[PDB]
């Protein structure tokens, strides 16, 4: 029964019947603004060195920047249910989405190709429910929602392209560098170098 | 207490006990008013409602000539009814819409009429103007002095 | 995407012959070359032709 | 001034990329500008010797 | 109706040891306790951990809505005057409302007012506040959610 | 659960007014908006094979009789078509309303018969044989709902005066008067024990009431809460289970209710639908529940 | 790129007091402003007598800088830029210039589509850290005067020959002999020079503020406005946050409560924190030093 450091705390644990301002570890109550990323580590392993390597990439992109992903797995022996094509109708399924989706993109591709044949027709007026999530007492005027009918602007057919299309901007940053997993450098002698 | 907070779609029926208990534990404090509320994009939630034209328009264009309508929310306050405006003109006109025969019947204003069509340089059928208001308005005695001295102070701009 | 059409035929020739002497070098020096000496690998084989039409 | 690119160059960073934060808090530490000193310094000053 | 001392658990990133306070709060000690016996977080998860609020932990579903107890899904609170939430390693019950507990705990990290505001003091951890400052920098998620499994091994009522 | 996670069943162009089970429940047949009645397989991959038209307003009402061999719905046009439910053809029609039909029954068990409801204020009652009404009843306020006791005897009608009526066949007179709602009821159902009837209203709340030869004489039975009607003003429709024991009243806030029959507690609250939800329906043998709505849809739901 | 998004980013005051509205949706109508890639234009009435305002920048140009589409105001307090900007940090520096300008956005483009589409992508970290003086200027009540229809050309000629059926309004324009009468679009957007927000932040330096001990290490605190009914055991409770806490004088006469801490930077802090800000039992508790 007396906090008063770091070091009475033994293993850490602020206790709470003692009414001070008692922090075990260098929890700080004015923390400055740092930008350095969470040194995060995973279940039981290292720290997450392969989180300097994911900077614009997403949480299930699956890159391989460690020594264990270097070395060679075991004969596999035979014909095994780990090393097998899915399943046919998990390939018909997966084929059916894929084409589904390509079709979609080759429709909106071909539709440049004749531009007004049987020229546009459009009414599907809808209705949108919105939660304007900055409620005030006056606000809205008095609700929580309001309701919205939309209308798709109606589309003259004599009208030239509006505007210019032609600018060009250079090409952007690439996604982020990917580790090389290469070899440990081959050595190189002088005689070769010289011939 | 069965069920993922928020995934979404569901492919089994679900129950009432097993989807729509309260999260437990106390909120972080690391969340705003736009962060804290369930936004969609940026400035709220926004889903496609499916609501009849008629009624729609009807409270809409209740609104926009007098200034009440009910409300269009999905719960809110739990409850089976309210209406959403200036409340007191509601109750007053016992709540009616534009689409109905109305309670109030007064002071109506008077207009021209020439329906006849044989009388050429006379013939107003309905762009008859009203007797009361009149055309151009020139504005006043100083407004317009004092429009000449700020047209004036733009002149000096330029 | 402009078209190898008809006086663009010897030039894209040309185009892809250099390029393709250029991945078989990057391809065939050894580990630990300088990656340097591409251009004067390329001029060799420039006068060898001249050399071959001169006989 | 009648040109659209050019005048990027001393107003702005041009292409910028921000340097790739992580691991350590280098928010703090800054960096001290060139002494101007505009008595002695000439344009061969600033490019070096030939 | 026994009351043993500091509760031994086995997580993932190592091992916790749990001082638990029988004389503010007996009644969530005892009943935390058997659910440490009988076997009820053998498997279950660290399922809601804030980065330097708290690691809220311990659901057989692991979603942040589920429990029970032995007494049934509910029991009241514990709101003692004397145990405050002030610094890190404060074991506690996870709540749902007013006298709404089921059997879900956090180790709190940093000292806050809501918190005993409304919420009951379980306890404190004792002995591996290392390995919850590890549980602590674990990668989330928009719902405060872990990627990887942070789940409790075993589990012992010691003492 | 009888091969049904949840399914999806559309078609239709508009609000989907109401649907039914086969008798049989391996079938199925809905209406609504779209002036379409839709029949779609239950079983097996649930596709409609024969739609039935031939009606010039909404339709509003669609039931079964209790063979389920002829199905009678009622549009908005103040006709009411007979449907066979095989081969799909108009077969009786009969048309005695000057304003809108909003709801019909048929008797079950006695010789055929027919109610109906309309905004003229009257009820009717039809013999499918003769061509022409039986008895009218003047109330004086627009009628919404109506159903049938099981012996045949009783008339049940829910209007826009907050009060459910029993007309008697024999005296033709307003026997029983139901006070309970604050708003307009706006649908009725019998329990298929004769025992119970539930309602629908714009006054916040559900009720259950029962119709008995010895009645309590203030047969507010059970209460239930959750289904919210608003501005849309849409027939909301509600049926019981095949054994008595669920009840599932649709609402606006597009949240499928189904309480416990004893305990009065909501059993389910599924979620999947758009707009406004018009009617729910139980299939007669299996745990399946068809909901239908404004936003064209239909789930399956199974429990 | 184009954008073609659905449903706009609005705040209250530019979408009207209408729950009901309506909407025209045009896929490709008009350029940004700032951006100069073509959007979807959202035009809607707000009310009876409003102006049919529409949106002027992208979806894009809100994302970066958290502003409604047609007032460039803050969608959760309502101020300008500068001002959001001067209550916080300035980390975005958008680029001004031509093609540089254009190059950021194909990026933060490139990052918003390589995301989820729902967060403000580089202000969600900063704004975090947030309830500065800029919530205590916010306004409450929306301003429906800013939709409303420009001032009569014709009627300033004195020549407004629609007279009455004029939608257009027939009072003063203002004079142009004021530092409120320039305002760029993007001056307002990029949050340089803007003499709304020059008016707001000298508005906030007047403002109430906690302040400095008047001699060193003196942790007293000299608290006016107490009032007795309330307990001095729950103002420990409310007050131990800070640290171990040193003297707490309690008069009840004056209903001022004297305290003190082990460092005068925590009583700093519980002026900071405290003032201008605290209430405690439903009632105002006031603070000074000495
Ligand atoms: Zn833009
Ligand atoms: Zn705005
Ligand atoms: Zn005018």
């Amino acid at each position: 029964w007396i906090p008063r450091l770091l070091e009475d705390f033994g293993d850490g644990g602020a206790f709470p019947e003692i009414h001070v301002a008692q922090y075990p570890l260098d929890m700080g109550r004015k923390k400055k603004m740092s930008n350095a990323l969470a040194i995060q580590v995973d279940s039981e392993g290292k720290i997450k060195y392969d989180a300097i390597a994911r900077q614009g990439q997403s949480k299930d992109k699956v890159i391989y920047s460690k020594y264990t992903d270097l070395v060679p797995k075991e004969v596999m022996n035979a014909d095994d249910p780990d090393l097998q094509r899915p399943d046919e109708e998990a390939i018909k399924e997966i084929t059916e989405k894929t084409r589904v989706a390509l079709e979609k993109s080759v429709s909106q591709k071909v539709a440049a190709a004749m531009p007004v044949r049987a020229a546009d027709k459009l009414a599907p007026a809808q209705y949108i429910r919105y939660t304007p999530s900055q409620q005030g007492v006056a606000f809205n005027s008095g609700a929580k929602q309001r309701v919205i009918r939309m209308v798709e602007m109606q589309k003259d057919p004599m009208e030239p392209p509006r505007f210019k299309i032609n600018k060009k901007i250079p090409r952007g940053p690439p996604s982020p560098p990917a580790p090389v997993m290469h070899s440990p450098s081959r050595k190189m002698t002088v005689k070769e170098q010289q011939e | 207490v069965h069920l993922d907070p928020a995934v979404k779609e569901v492919q089994y029926n679900p129950t009432y006990e097993t989807m729509f208990a309260p999260e437990f534990g106390p909120e972080n404090p690391f969340r705003t008013q736009q962060m804290a509320a369930p936004r969609n994009m940026l400035s709220g939630y926004a889903e496609p409602a499916h609501i009849n034209d008629f009624m729609f328009e009807q409270q809409r264009r209740t609104f926009a000539t007098y200034g009440y309508a009910l409300d269009p929310s999905l719960d809110n306050h739990q409850v089976s009814a309210k209406y959403i405006g200036s409340v007191e003109e509601a109750e007053k006109n016992q709540g009616l819409t534009v689409f109905e025969t109305g309670q109030k019947k007064t002071e109506k204003r008077k207009k021209f009429k020439e329906n006849d069509a044989s009388n050429i340089d006379g013939f107003l059928g309905p762009w008859a103007k009203y007797v009361d208001e009149k055309d151009v308005a020139k504005p006043s005695e100083e407004e317009q002095k004092e429009l000449d001295e700020i047209t004036a102070k733009r002149q000096k701009k330029g | 995407a402009k078209t190898v059409t008809k006086q663009r035929v010897e030039s894209h020739f040309d185009l892809e012959l250099r390029a393709a002497v250029m991945h078989d070098i990057l391809d065939m020096m050894p580990e630990g070359i300088k990656q340097n000496k591409a251009r004067t690998i390329l001029q060799h084989l420039s006068e060898a032709w001249r050399c071959w039409k001169a006989n | 001034r009648k040109r659209k690119r050019g005048v990027d160059y001393n107003a702005e960073i041009p292409f910028e990329k921000k340097p790739a934060l992580g691991f350590y808090d280098t928010s703090e530490e800054n960096y001290q500008a060139l002494d101007a000193d505009f008595r002695k310094l000439r344009q061969q000053d600033l490019d070096g010797e030939l | 109706s026994w009351q043993p001392p500091n509760v031994y658990l086995e997580t993932s990133m190592g091992i916790i040891v749990l001082e638990l306070y029988w004389k503010h709060a007996p009644k969530t000690c005892k009943n935390f306790a058997e659910l440490a016996r009988r076997g009820y977080y053998n498997g279950t998860k660290f399922h809601r951990i804030i980065k330097d609020f708290m690691i809220q932990g311990g659901d057989p579903t692991g979603t942040g809505r589920g429990g029970a107890s032995i007494y049934g899904k509910q029991f009241e609170d514990e709101l003692h005057p004397d145990l405050k939430f002030t610094g890190a390693g404060i074991l506690a019950m996870a709540n749902a409302g007013p006298d709404t507990n089921g059997s879900q705990f956090f180790v709190t990290l940093a000292p806050t007012q809501w918190l005993d505001g409304k919420h009951t003091i379980f306890g404190r951890v004792c002995q591996g506040i290392g390995m919850v400052n590890r549980v602590g920098m674990v990668e989330t998620n928009s719902q405060d959610r872990p990627v990887d499994d942070v789940k409790i091994i075993k589990a012992y009522p010691s003492g | 659960s009888l091969q049904a996670p949840i399914m999806l069943l559309s078609g239709h162009e508009g609000e989907v007014y109401c649907c039914k089970f086969h008798p049989n429940g391996s079938t199925l047949a809905s209406a609504g908006f779209d002036r379409l009645i839709l029949l779609w397989n239950v079983y097996g991959d649930c596709d409609n094979y024969a739609t039935l038209k031939g009606h010039s307003g909404a339709v509003m009402e669609l039931h079964y009789n209790t063979d389920g061999s002829m199905l009678f719905s009622a549009s908005t046009d103040k006709t009411v078509a007979v449907w066979d439910s095989e081969t799909g053809e108009r077969v009786k029609r009969l048309k005695g309303h000057t304003s809108f039909v909003n709801s019909c029954y048929p008797a079950r068990r006695g010789p055929q018969l027919v109610c109906t409801g309309s905004d003229d204020g009257t009820v009717k009652l039809w013999d499918i044989r003769k061509k022409a009404a039986i008895q009218t009843f003047q109330n004086t306020y627009q009628v919404l709902a109506v159903t049938f006791n099981d012996t045949s005897d009783q008339i049940i009608s829910g209007g826009i005066d907050n009060d459910i009526k029993v007309w008697d066949l024999r005296q033709n007179k307003l026997t029983y008067t139901m006070r309970g709602h604050a708003d307009s009821v706006t649908g009725l159902s019998l329990s298929s024990e004769g025992s119970y009837l539930l309602s629908n209203a714009m006054d916040n709340t559900v009720r259950v009431w029962d119709v008995r030869p010895f009645a309590p004489k203030e047969r507010c039975v059970k209460i239930f809460q959750g289904n919210v009607h608003n501005f849309e003003k849409n027939l909301l429709r509600c049926s019981w289970s095949p054994d008595g024991s669920k009840i599932a009243a649709g609402s606006a806030d597009r949240f499928v209710y189904v309480w416990d029959t004893t305990s009065r507690r909501i059993l389910y609250k599924l979620p999947g639908h758009a707009g406004s939800i018009n009617e729910v329906a139980f299939h007669p043998d299996e745990p399946i529940i068809i909901s239908a709505s404004s936003d064209k849809r239909l789930y399956m739901g199974e429990i | 790129n184009w954008e073609d998004a659905d449903f706009p980013i609005l705040c209250q005051t530019c979408l009207g007091e209408n729950p009901y509205i309506r909407m025209t949706k045009e896929k490709y109508g008009k350029e940004c402003k700032i951006c100069a890639r073509p959007f979807t234009v959202f035009r809607w009435c707000p009310g009876v007598r409003m102006r049919f305002k529409k949106t002027e920048v992208c979806q894009t140009c809100s994302k970066l800088k958290n502003v409604c589409q047609t007032c460039l105001l803050d969608l959760e307090y309502g101020l300008p830029i500068q001002v959001r900007d001067a209550g916080l940090s300035f980390k975005d520096d958008m680029p001004k210039s031509d093609v540089n300008k254009e190059y950021y956005t194909q990026n933060m483009e490139r990052e918003i589509s390589n995301s989820d589409g729902t967060r403000p992508v580089g202000m969600l970290g900063k704004a975090t850290s947030t309830s500065d003086m800029l919530l205590k200027l916010a306004r409450t009540t929306p301003y429906y005067k800013r939709n409303r229809p420009h001032i009569c050309s014709f009627w300033v000629k004195g020549e407004c020959k629609r007279g009455e059926e004029c939608p257009y309004r027939h009072e003063k324009p203002t004079d142009p002999d004021d530092p409120l009468a320039d305002q760029n679009i993007k001056d307002r957007y990029y949050g340089i020079n803007d003499p709304v927000a020059d008016k707001l932040l000298k508005r906030a330096s007047t403002m109430p503020r906690l302040d400095p001990p008047e001699d060193k290490t003196i942790t007293t605190l000299y608290v006016g406005g107490l009032g007795d009914t309330i307990t001095e055991t729950d103002l420990r409770n409310h007050f131990y946050q800070f640290g171990e806490i040193r003297t707490i004088t309690v008069v009840q006469r004056q209903q001022c409560a004297f305290i003190q801490f082990a460092t005068r930077q925590a009583a700093e802090v519980a002026a900071e924190k405290s003032f201008n800000k605290l209430i405690v039992n439903g009632r105002r508790l006031n603070v000074k030093w000495g």
